[PDB]
RNA sequence: GCAG
């Protein structure tokens, strides 16, 4: 994708970190349960 | 006349009649802060505008807003003085009054809830002193106006300096005054690229892409089109017939008729004009002529729905044929013909990868923000933040207006960023450029750069501090604590004041101010200069920024500039040259309106002085106004030609219009060459003030205005009488034509008495007037710092003879007589503040005191009981003028040392004696000393003594201001009551103050006496309360420095003598080192006995072709010639009938001057006085470019009866014999540099040595060590000295144990060295090491 | 800022 356009370590965590969808009040619930 | 210029007429032998006098010569810097500060309630200008650019502030969410309603500037603190005493900046305390506005909750508007109306404080902010100087931290700085290119769209090429084809390549580049930049640029194959912000370029109609626009309505903007129609058969073509200009036809045409160009002919306009003749709109060409033609429209199919060819298609007969089957007769084509309408716009369509708006949005966000994913909500928010809001793109007022002016439009004015159309313009511009019928811009022309100046930077940083702060109350004002704060809770001033104190003390054009002499000083302030922040680098900036350029014809001097690595780069503004409201210079001319030149002037911009025809100022003309010539030099473009006096428009409104301030003052600089000028202008500025001001012999007519202009002087606010004169004091008594009602009608000007310059020189003012003479508005009370009677004046009239003396003038020396120093003539006043400084240590306090250890009674015989120096001794270097003693621990004796102890008794101290002593070879008279106490630390005995003396001077000085205004006051009163009901018998036993009450007959004349009464019981409460402020301002303590306990600042004055070594010069460049101090009698002299003062060498005249000062010279000699005439005039005491005649006769000497001195309408004591001040020699007025005449210089000669040849025989005066030939002998002006001997001679031989790397440390303030560079050290291999070059490497610099035993060695007798290894070479090994690379030496 |  956009891999290799940049050397920047903040532009690759932000672009690393934005890969995963947050949670709903009811998706912190489901995860605590698990733990 | 005056009162002051009749004392001693300068005798001008200009020409030319005056019709624009000299300007104010500061005008730059005071107006320009004068917009920043003052209030603007139209909101265009400094801090209105800039309160107004950020208020009002919203909410994230629109519930609260801060807005602001004024400003209001508090009074200073301390005034000007104090903030040079105490070290600190003067300024004013920004008060803004803000107010907090709480909408409700639910409301259909969001009404009022409350609002919370307060002022806020918000940083101070420095203020301009009344000579355009700032105090910032005590010294005096000077910001320099800045010369940067305008904003705008500048159109530029590289003239094929790229891929070797010789191509010229042309870029549009879009400068806003703060934001993005923007480029459009052509490749050698003509593709139109965009870059932004200089980053890697994408094709130019992305950027048309991300405006919304299709490849259809590109196609429409960029192009026109060629229909074809098709009708019956054979594929009729709608023509427009000038679009075959200049072509060779493929095909013969036939409409209707005749045949009009055969297959393969070229097409000349009048086949053009034939064919409109014939009104020719249609054409069946062959069908093969489609054959590389680029639709233009979007051509799809009804039968099948299929896209048949959309825009920017090359079309073929298949594709023809395809698309005439689906009833499309009508096909819009692209009118591209070669080398005037190029396919470029056409042609970057096929280059760019973008289709649509959304994936040219992501190809600009691929670009700006490289590596991270682009969605679709950034990279369309990305786009309209780039060029399209005022919260990053401002384009500007200067912006807008050199946009629309380039592209043609005729409204100056609008929005400040930038719009499809703008771009649109700039593109079209460009493509227009490429196609040959359009210019690029010069980009030095003075129409380009604009000039921004002290209240505009300051302004721009404010407002800087501006968005700081209201990021941060944004970021409160979202808080949920909103109904309980007020708006100084959110208020940060300490970033808006940041700011604000980094531009004013840490900006690159803000500078120490020169401060040698008067002419430094106004010139630092005239002073243009490319560098700064938003300019060029003095390395980076090229040859052609550098150069003059035709527009700086009186706007930029062109020869006051410096002489290294920023030549060019640092400017001087002319004499009359003004700015723009936009900042562009401007320069006046004088009216032509139908061959008689006008006295209404105008001042031209650059780019308006380009349009008309513009004469010289050495045009003659008659006293009708008409050209008494035809055939007029003059300057059309930039270039000069001679044109007819009808074609004339405009003329130069002097002759000395085109040169600055400083080169005004060079005598006959019409026949310097252009760097002996330059030289000349750069070292006036140099040149310390002496003893005693003499004024030029031969001037300009610039120095009267140089002084006064400059803030040096005393000028007379009002006129009136000198009521009392001192040394240091002048009390005027208006006149009561000028002075106010209830008033007292006294001007007080209290002189400046040696204080300390930045360069250390002393600047001392002198009253110039004396007791009971009549002063006018205007008129120079005091000379200050090198003005003599209101005349700059910055060296001395020295006899030079240009003769070659035995060796002694070799190479640019300068064989100066002894009685040059028996005279003190150049002897200069010095004044140096040294600094004590008792800090507060780990070990305890450093204390001030005069039981030093380790040191004699003897040296501590000028100190005080306080350990401080008595203010009057004379000092020398080496003495103590501050005793402190730092207590120290961690003595540990050697064994040695301890024995040594043991034997004797006499223990070591627990003090160390850290002393200010006196710098060596510095000699001087302490004149000063000031102790500055932290609150909470004791005063010492002297420290108490010196406040009380304040204390004394303070009540002093306001008891007597407030005797001398009441002085005044009585006498207004008793003139007043005298008017009706005289009391002249009764006024002046009753008590005065009773006059305060006396109820007399009132006419009208009760009403003065009311408000005479109200004016002396206000000053009677005024006087208290300053008493008090200044009580309160002098016993309260100092805010020092952490750390620091106190501080005593001991203040020298050196009297410098004239000595072999030191710098002289003159006003031609005609610079030289003292090389000889020679006895009187050493000294060449004439058949009268008069030595010659100075000997300069003749070979320095012809090579470096300053002819000049060989003309001062003889004018010098001139104007002294009359001098000693009317001196004998005044020893043999004639009668002043014969000086009356004589001085007339020399008054009215030259060929058409412009001035007249009938000095029959002089009273005798005025020619008297007159004839007194001229017997020093008559000062001569030689204006630049229009001067005196060789022959009137003959003329003046032959009236002194000296030889008109300006050559005597001179003898020698050691053998006694003839100089073979005669000799130039005449009266220079010699200055004196700031370049002394004294200052530079230096020598070390072991010292202090630098942390990291031990070699010795740098300059002569630190003891210093020279440097041996690395171009020295190849000079020593080139002789085979390889042992001293060891030694210079190892011993005396490096080597640590190698330097302590060669220094024994020495003291040893044996001249012998053990060199080690440099230690910076263990340094390199060791920052090698540690880069993991393993750097070793092999045993 | 400057000096050569
Ligand atoms: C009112 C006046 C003439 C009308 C217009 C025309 C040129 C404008 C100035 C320039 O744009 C430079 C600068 C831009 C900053 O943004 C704001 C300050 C400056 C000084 C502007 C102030 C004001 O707007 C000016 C003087
Ligand atoms: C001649 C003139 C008007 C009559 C009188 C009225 C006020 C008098 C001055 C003040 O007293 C202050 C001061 C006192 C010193 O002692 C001597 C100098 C000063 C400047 C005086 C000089 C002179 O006496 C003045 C100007
Ligand atoms: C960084 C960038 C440019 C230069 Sb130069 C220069 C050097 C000394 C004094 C003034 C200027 C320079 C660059 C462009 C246009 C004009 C001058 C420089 C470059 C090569 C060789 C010698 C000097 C030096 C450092
Ligand atoms: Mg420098």
């Amino acid at each position: 994708s956009e891999i290799g356009r940049t050397t920047d370590p903040v532009r690759m965590y932000m672009r690393e970190m934005g890969t995963v969808e947050l949670l709903t009040r009811e998706g912190e619930i489901d995860i605590a349960k698990r733990i | 006349y005056s009162y002051t210029e009749k004392k001693r007429i300068r005798k001008d032998f200009g020409k030319r009649p005056q019709v624009l006098d000299v300007p104010y010569l500061l005008s730059i810097q005071l107006d320009s802060f004068q917009k920043f500060i003052e209030q603007d309630p139209e909101g265009q200008y400094g801090l209105e505008a800039a309160f107004r650019s950020v208020f009002p502030i919203q909410s994230y969410s629109g519930n609260s807003e801060l807005q602001y309603v004024s400003y209001r500037l508090g009074e200073p603190v301390f005034d000007v003085q104090e903030c040079q005493i105490r070290g600190v900046t003067y300024s004013a305390p920004l008060r803004v009054k803000l107010r907090l506005v709480i909408y409700e909750r639910e409301a259909p508007e969001g009404t009022v809830k409350d609002i919370k109306e307060q002022e806020v404080y918000m940083g101070e902010i420095p203020l301009m002193t009344d000579n355009g100087t700032f105090v910032i931290n005590g010294t005096e700085r000077v910001i320099v106006s800045q010369l940067h290119r305008s904003p705008g769209v500048f159109f530029d090429s590289d003239k094929g300096k790229t891929h070797s084809s010789g191509k010229v390549l042309y870029n549009a580049r879009i400068i806003p005054y703060r934001g993005s930049w923007l480029d459009f640029e052509f490749d050698p194959k003509d593709n139109l690229f965009v870059r932004i912000d200089r980053r890697r370029k994408l094709p130019a109609t992305i950027i048309l892409r991300a405006l919304n626009y299709t490849t259809e309505q590109i196609l429409d903007l960029f192009f026109e089109k060629v229909i074809f129609e098709i009708r019956d058969n054979k594929l009729q073509m709608e023509l427009v017939p000038e679009r075959l200009r200049g072509e060779t036809a493929s095909f013969d045409i036939e409409a209707n008729g005749k045949v009009y160009v055969e297959k393969g002919r070229r097409i000349t306009a009048r086949h053009i004009r034939q064919l409109e003749k014939d009104d020719v709109k249609l054409i069946e060409v062959p069908v093969e002529y489609i054959a590389g033609k680029v639709v233009a429209k979007d051509y799809i199919d009804e039968s099948t729905g299929e896209l048949i060819c959309a825009a920017n298609m090359e079309l073929s007969l298949d594709l023809l044929a395809k698309l005439s089957q689906s009833g499309h007769k009508r096909i819009e084509t692209l009118f591209t013909n070669d080398l005037d309408h190029g396919p470029y716009i056409s042609e970057t369509l096929r280059v760019d990868p973008t289709n649509d708006r959304l994936s040219a949005l992501v190809e600009i966000y691929r670009m700006m923000r490289p590596g991270e994913p682009p969605t679709r909500e950034a990279a369309e928010s990305l786009f309209e933040n780039l060029f399209f809001s005022e919260d990053r793109y401002d384009l500007s007022a200067v912006g807008r207006m050199k946009f629309n002016r380039s592209l043609l439009r005729e409204e100056i004015e609008g929005s400040g960023i930038l719009s499809k159309d703008d771009i649109i313009d700039v593109m079209k511009k460009l493509i227009d450029i490429r196609n040959g019928k359009g210019e690029v811009d010069d980009i030095d022309h003075l129409g380009n750069r604009r000039i921004r100046s002290v209240g505009e930077m300051a302004e721009n940083q404010f407002r800087v501090g501006l968005v700081r702060v209201e990021r941060a109350v944004k970021e409160r004002l979202s808080l949920g604590d909103l109904d309980t704060l007020m708006p100084q809770d959110m208020i940060n001033a300490k970033p808006i004041s940041a700011a604000v104190k980094e531009f004013f003390g840490s900006s690159q054009l803000s500078q120490f101010m020169d401060q040698n002499n008067p002419l430094s000083e106004i010139t630092h302030k005239r002073r243009i200069s490319a560098l700064g922040p938003g300019g060029l680098t003095r390395e980076r900036a090229g040859f052609e920024v550098r150069d003059v350029h035709p527009t700086h014809y009186g706007r930029v001097c062109p020869i006051e500039t410096p002489e290294g690595p920023n030549i060019g780069l640092i400017n001087s503004l002319s004499v009359y040259a003004q700015t723009n409201e936009y900042g562009f210079l401007e320069t006046p001319y004088r009216k032509v309106t139908d061959g008689v030149v006008t006295d209404e002037i105008h001042y031209l911009s650059a780019i308006e002085e380009g349009n008309y025809v513009i004469a010289q100022a050495n045009s003659n003309l008659d006293e009708e106004g008409h050209f008494v010539e035809d055939l007029v030099t003059c300057r059309s473009k930039g270039e000069s030609s001679l044109f007819s006096r009808d074609q004339v428009d405009y003329m130069d409104v002097s002759t000395q219009q085109v040169v600055s301030v400083g080169a005004s003052l060079i005598p006959f600089l019409e026949h310097d060459d252009a760097n002996r000028a330059l030289m000349g202008a750069n070292m006036q500025r140099q040149a310390v003030p002496t003893l005693r001001a003499d004024k030029p012999l031969v001037g300009t007519g610039m120095e009267r205005a140089v002084a006064v202009d400059s803030g040096v002087t005393a000028v007379a606010k009002r006129g009136g009488v000198v009521q009392y004169v001192d040394a240091s004091r002048i009390v005027i008594k208006v006149n009561e034509d000028e002075m106010y009602p209830g008033e007292a009608g006294i001007d007080i000007y209290n002189l400046t008495k040696y204080t300390r310059s930045n360069q250390n020189t002393c600047i001392n003012q002198m009253p110039c007037v004396s007791l009971g003479e009549p002063v006018e508005r205007g008129d120079v009370l005091a000379d200050g710092p090198s003005t003599d009677l209101g005349e700059l004046a910055l060296g001395q009239n020295m006899r030079v003879a240009f003769m070659p003396w035995n060796g002694y003038n070799f190479e640019d020396s300068i064989l100066v007589s002894e009685r040059v120093v028996q005279e003190d003539r150049f002897t200069t006043i010095h004044i140096q503040e040294l600094a004590c400084v008792s800090r507060d240590t780990k070990l305890g306090p450093e204390e001030i005191t005069a039981d030093i250890p380790n040191v004699g009674e003897a040296a501590l015989s000028k100190l005080d009981e306080s350990g401080i120096v008595y203010i009057g001794a004379e000092v020398t270097g080496g003495d103590i003028l501050v005793g402190k003693v730092t207590p120290k621990g961690e003595t540990q004796l050697t064994p040695e040392e301890k024995l040594l102890r043991a034997i004797f008794g006499e223990k070591a101290s627990d003090v160390k004696d850290s002393s200010l002593r006196v710098p060596n070879g510095v000699s001087g008279t302490v004149i000063d000393v000031q102790v500055f106490t932290r609150d909470g630390v004791e005063k010492d005995k002297r420290a108490l003594e010196i406040e009380e003396m304040q204390l004394k001077q303070a009540k002093k000085d306001l008891s007597e201001e407030l005797q001398i205004l009441e002085a005044g006051l009585f006498s207004r009163i008793r003139a007043v009551l005298v008017a009706g009901g005289v009391e002249a018998e009764k006024l002046d036993k009753l008590p005065r103050d009773r006059w305060l009450e006396l109820g007399l007959t009132d006419e009208e004349k009760q009403n003065q006496l009311e408000q005479l009464a109200e004016q002396y019981d206000e000053l009677k409460h005024e006087f208290e309360k300053k008493l008090e402020a200044k009580r309160r301002k002098i016993t309260q303590g100092d805010d020092l420095a952490p750390g620091v306990l106190k501080i005593v600042k001991v203040y020298l004055a050196v009297k410098r003598r004239i000595q072999p070594g030191d710098k002289m010069a003159g006003r031609h460049g005609n610079k030289g080192v003292i090389s000889k101090i020679n006895p009187i009698e050493d000294m060449p002299y004439d058949e009268n006995g008069t030595p010659v003062d100075i000997v300069l060498n003749p070979l320095g005249v012809p090579s470096r072709m300053n002819i000049g000062q060989i003309l001062e010279t003889h004018l010098g000699m001139a104007a002294k010639g009359i001098g000693d005439k009317i001196n004998a005039m005044l020893k043999q005491q004639q009668e002043v009938a014969k000086l009356r005649e004589f001085i007339q006769r020399a008054y009215d000497l030259g060929a058409d001057v412009r001035q007249k001195v009938d000095l029959s309408t002089f009273s005798d004591e005025e020619v008297m006085r007159l004839a007194e001040n001229l017997r020093k020699g008559m000062p001569i007025a030689t204006p630049v470019f229009d001067g005196a005449k060789e022959a009137e210089i003959k003329e003046l000669l032959k009236l002194g009866d000296l030889p008109t040849s300006g050559q005597i025989r001179l003898y020698d005066g050691r053998t006694g014999e003839q100089f073979e030939r005669p000799v130039t002998v005449g009266y220079m002006y010699m200055l004196k540099l700031n370049h002394l001997v004294d200052d530079k001679m230096h020598a070390r031989s072991t010292g202090s040595y630098s942390l990291v790397t031990q070699q010795p440390l740098g300059g002569k303030a630190q003891f210093g060590g020279q440097r041996f560079g690395e171009m020295e050290v190849w000079a020593l291999e080139a002789y085979g000295a390889a042992y001293t070059l060891q030694e210079m490497l190892t011993v005396k610099s490096d080597d640590v144990n190698g330097r302590t035993k060669m220094y024994k060695n020495i003291v040893d007798g044996n001249h012998q060295m053990e060199p080690g290894m440099p230690e910076s070479f263990n340094v390199l090994l060791k920052e090698i090491r540690s880069l993991g690379i393993n750097i070793e030496l092999e045993d």
